[PDB]
DNA sequence: TAGGGAGTAATCCCCTTGGCGGTTAAAACGCGGGGGACAGCGCGTACGTGCGTTTAAGCGGTGCTAGAGCTTGCTACGACCAATTGAGCGGCCTCGGCACCGGGATTCTCCA
DNA sequence: TGGAGAATCCCGGTGCCGAGGCCGCTCAATTGGTCGTAGCAAGCTCTAGCACCGCTTAAACGCACGTACGCGCTGTCCCCCGCGTTTTAACCGCCAAGGGGATTACTCCCTA
């Protein structure tokens, strides 16, 4: 059983462009992108924890990884949307 | 070869308180580095001797407690057996 | 027993916080994984997926195509000053190149 | 008398065709044999998935296309329209690759 | 066998056209063949180690992808 | 402070025992040299040859290490999924092996006095770039 | 407050750096170009070193913060 | 190569835009300078190749721009 | 004492490599000429060298206080696991996007 | 400027095939409870980062002055383009092989 973000990429697609589709060949690039950016954030989050001698990947690790890894206005909107999601999560359960 | 060789000269031009001060800086910097090494070593002395006592107490508890505890007790020294623990002990 | 509410639904995300939690654990990134780290990360993954897909959906429309082809993803990335910083060393299968001729090569007037 | 375009006209038509397209420019079977020929010197009776060689065309053609762009800049920096082997050698050497 | 000569002059031409190159010295074709072989050797060498350390006889696309990412030349589309 | 002084004293005892162990080994080697000189020198020659082979293997390793960066990353997947000794042996052979000579030493084997390109460029004299003359 | 300190890499300092790189002759337009190149590099290493310093909740940027920031520019 | 105090003021000046009242270790300043010296020395070496290409002896800003663009920094 | 692991060879499905044939399209071969590579030349200006000035970097010295770095105490929280289900994967289906074709229209080149 | 022709556009027609949606199941995500701990909060030390002052000199800088090198300009040619002919071998199809691997058979002896 092989796991792919394709179902989640397609749900994001219908938010940004309800009319627009994607090819499975382009979806493979999107799935490759999501895996590659997950790996890059998680790897820097791992290093950030290790550098500080902390056993836990916290959200503070993810936030600092995103500020290290992403450039400019992507970093600022990414940090925004993450903090919003964590807040809505905590307010629910 | 000094007989077989011939040498052609192109034209050229060629040209204590500081020596004590340099020697003072060299002496002081050298001594300070030795002080840093000695402090590092003496720091390592207490740490590694206590780590040896830490390993020894793990061995003592391993040897005292039931044989089922041996690996789990020596795992307090992150090592499976004394055949491994003796390596870092040495 | 209360009915399950997926951790994505509680965060509002489309991306799967539960899977993202597992993968942070399975990957041995650290000994422990706080409950918020999968939520923060999955939100960032959903953002960056949305950024690239809007620009690629534009490029598809600009070429009268309803489907994003790998061409449209490469165009979207290389035309964007920040996606081309993020992906500046990434090669895209069937992406091609930006149409770009050095002006000195065009016929002289 | 039949028409004939000026030197450099069809070069630009060819640039504008290949920068618009995405299909692979090296032939498939000649590249498979190059891959298997290379692989033989590492380990006998290796196999490659079709996707493994197709993944490997895409990597190397992008490497060559990307190198030519850097060498073209080295040519026009020498005020030449013509790329020459020392342009390849300069580009790779600046890249730390030669 | 010398299948590097199967990378013909027109194929090298088209790669240069997509690279935006107008005039090509006839000495480029031998230099480009040397460049390609040196690159393609390095990737296959790295890929075969993933294949063998996975105890496989078949080299897989992800072996190639890991070899490429190891070389800093990350390729999207063939897998995550 | 006494516990800190104890750590200093403990190492001092280990230092003294180390020096005693080295001195005891020296005392044995003294009598081995005085009594078994030919065997004793043949030991040092064979030890030098071993140390030379070990250094050549280490020098070859230092040439193999970093010959291709991905050597490390390739091998790491298998898991996932002498200088002073040679000099000391040479110095003892120079001291007591009357058949040994400095031209045998690695020091001589790297001396400019044994290099053809120094003769070609600078002749029999030593050269220094400090002299403008 | 500090301003205009980029002029503190003097022209002879650029010469020393350039001759160490083997450069024989240096257009006067190199000086303002090299200052622009230095500052754009140094801003990136400082930005990441400060991002590490904030993560530790420190007020002091440490040599290890520089090392991690340089290691990231290596990537 | 660069003088210490003016480079020190340069790195503090840059830091103001990222966080006010940052402290810097004496060792952190040197790790930055030695990296900047090594970066610039290693770049002029690539501009000189661009100047010895195209037959010149004199490096031009056009050479820095080509060296940086092929290093991938542009 | 027995159970299940070690050895081995037959059985049979999956799948990658290799050959045959055609045929057809792309690579190879020829050759005229053009224009771009490149050598050779003139000038001028722009950059390296030198000398007198200044400026401020660097070293030795004093004083202060922030904050890195360490120890202590506890509870919050994430690891852990047994029970429950529904989200998401693998298989199957179909229709509509897109390509590929053909022929008529507009653009672009190049020579007069 | 004009023109002819060759190259590119666009418009409509045809097809196919892959994307998007549907259905079964499962298994991996979620609910609920326990237990350890780890990292967060307080408190102490004192480390080294910051600020300031005064002297030394050696590095910087303004300007004189040349000549060494950048670049436009001319000539040549040769060698790479563009286009027509010849040839080859890349691509496709279809069958073959066998080779590997997982399941099944049955004795023998370790080990619990």
């Amino acid at each position: 059983r092989k796991e792919s973000y394709s179902v989640y990429v397609y749900k994001v697609l219908k938010q940004v462009h309800p009319d627009t589709g994607i090819s499975s060949k382009a979806m493979g690039i999107m799935n490759s992108f999501v895996n590659d950016i997950f790996e890059r954030i998680a790897g820097e989050a791992s290093r950030l924890a290790h550098y500080n001698k902390r056993s836990t990947i916290t959200s503070r690790e993810i936030q600092t990884a995103v500020r290290l890894l992403l450039p400019g206005e992507l970093a600022k909107h990414a940090v925004s949307e993450g903090t919003k999601a964590v807040t809505k999560y905590t307010s629910s359960k | 070869l000094e007989d077989r060789e011939r040498i052609v000269q192109y034209p050229y031009t060629e040209e204590e308180e500081e020596l004590a001060r340099i020697a003072e800086r060299k002496k002081e910097s050298g001594r300070r580095l030795q002080e840093q090494a000695a402090k590092m070593r003496l720091e390592r002395l207490m740490k590694k001797e206590q780590e040896l006592e830490y390993y020894k107490d793990i061995q003592r508890r391993m040897q005292g407690e039931s044989k089922k505890e041996i690996k789990r007790l020596l795992d307090e020294a992150e090592l499976k057996d004394e055949a491994a623990l003796e390596r870092v002990i040495r | 027993r209360a009915k399950a509410k997926s951790r994505s639904s509680r965060a509002g995300l489309q991306f799967p916080v539960g899977r993202v939690h597992r993968l942070l654990r399975k990957g041995n990134y650290a000994e422990r994984v706080g409950a918020g780290a999968p939520v923060y990360l999955a939100a960032v993954l959903e953002y960056l997926t949305a950024e690239i897909l809007e620009l690629a959906g534009n490029a598809a429309r600009d070429n009268k195509k309803t489907r994003i082809i790998p061409r449209h993803l490469q165009l979207a990335i290389r035309n964007d000053e920040e996606l081309n910083k993020l992906l500046g060393r990434v090669t895209i299968a069937q992406g091609g190149v930006l149409p770009n001729i050095q002006a000195v090569l065009l016929p002289k007037k | 008398k039949p028409h004939r375009y000026r030197p450099g006209t069809v070069a630009l038509r060819e640039i504008r065709r290949y920068q618009k397209s995405t299909e692979l420019l090296i032939r498939k079977l000649p590249f498979q044999r190059l891959v298997r020929e290379i692989a033989q010197d590492f380990k006998t009776d290796l196999r490659f998935q079709s996707s493994a060689v197709m993944a490997l065309q895409e990597a190397c053609e992008a490497y060559l296309v990307g190198l030519f762009e850097d060498t073209n800049l080295c040519a026009i920096h020498a005020k030449r329209v013509t790329i020459m082997p020392k342009d390849i050698q300069l580009a790779r050497r600046i890249r730390g690759e030669r | 066998r010398d299948n590097i000569q199967g990378i013909t002059k027109p194929a090298i031409r088209r790669l240069a056209r997509r690279g935006g190159v107008k005039r090509i010295s006839g000495l480029i074709y031998e230099e480009t063949r040397g460049v390609l072989k040196v690159f393609l050797e390095n990737v296959i060498r790295d890929a075969v180690t993933y294949t063998e350390h996975a105890k496989r006889k078949t080299v897989t696309a992800m072996d190639v992808v890991y070899a490429l990412k190891r070389q800093g030349r990350t390729l999207y589309g063939f897998g995550g | 402070l006494k516990s800190n002084w104890e750590a200093r004293q403990r190492a001092k005892a280990e230092k003294e025992a180390e020096k005693a162990r080295l001195a005891e080994e020296a005392r044995l080697d003294e009598e081995r040299r005085k009594n078994d000189l030919e065997g004793w020198l043949e030991e040092k020659r064979q030890l030098r040859l071993a140390k030379l082979n070990q250094l050549k293997e280490r020098e070859r390793l230092k040439a193999d290490l970093g010959n291709r960066k991905s050597l490390a990353s390739q091998i790491r997947m298998k898991n996932i999924a002498l200088e002073a000794a040679i000099r000391s042996l040479e110095n003892d052979l120079l001291r007591y092996d009357k058949t040994f000579s400095y031209d045998m030493t690695l020091d001589a084997q790297r001396d400019w006095s044994k290099s053809l390109l120094h003769a070609f460029r600078y002749g029999p004299r030593p050269f220094d770039p400090s002299s403008q003359a």
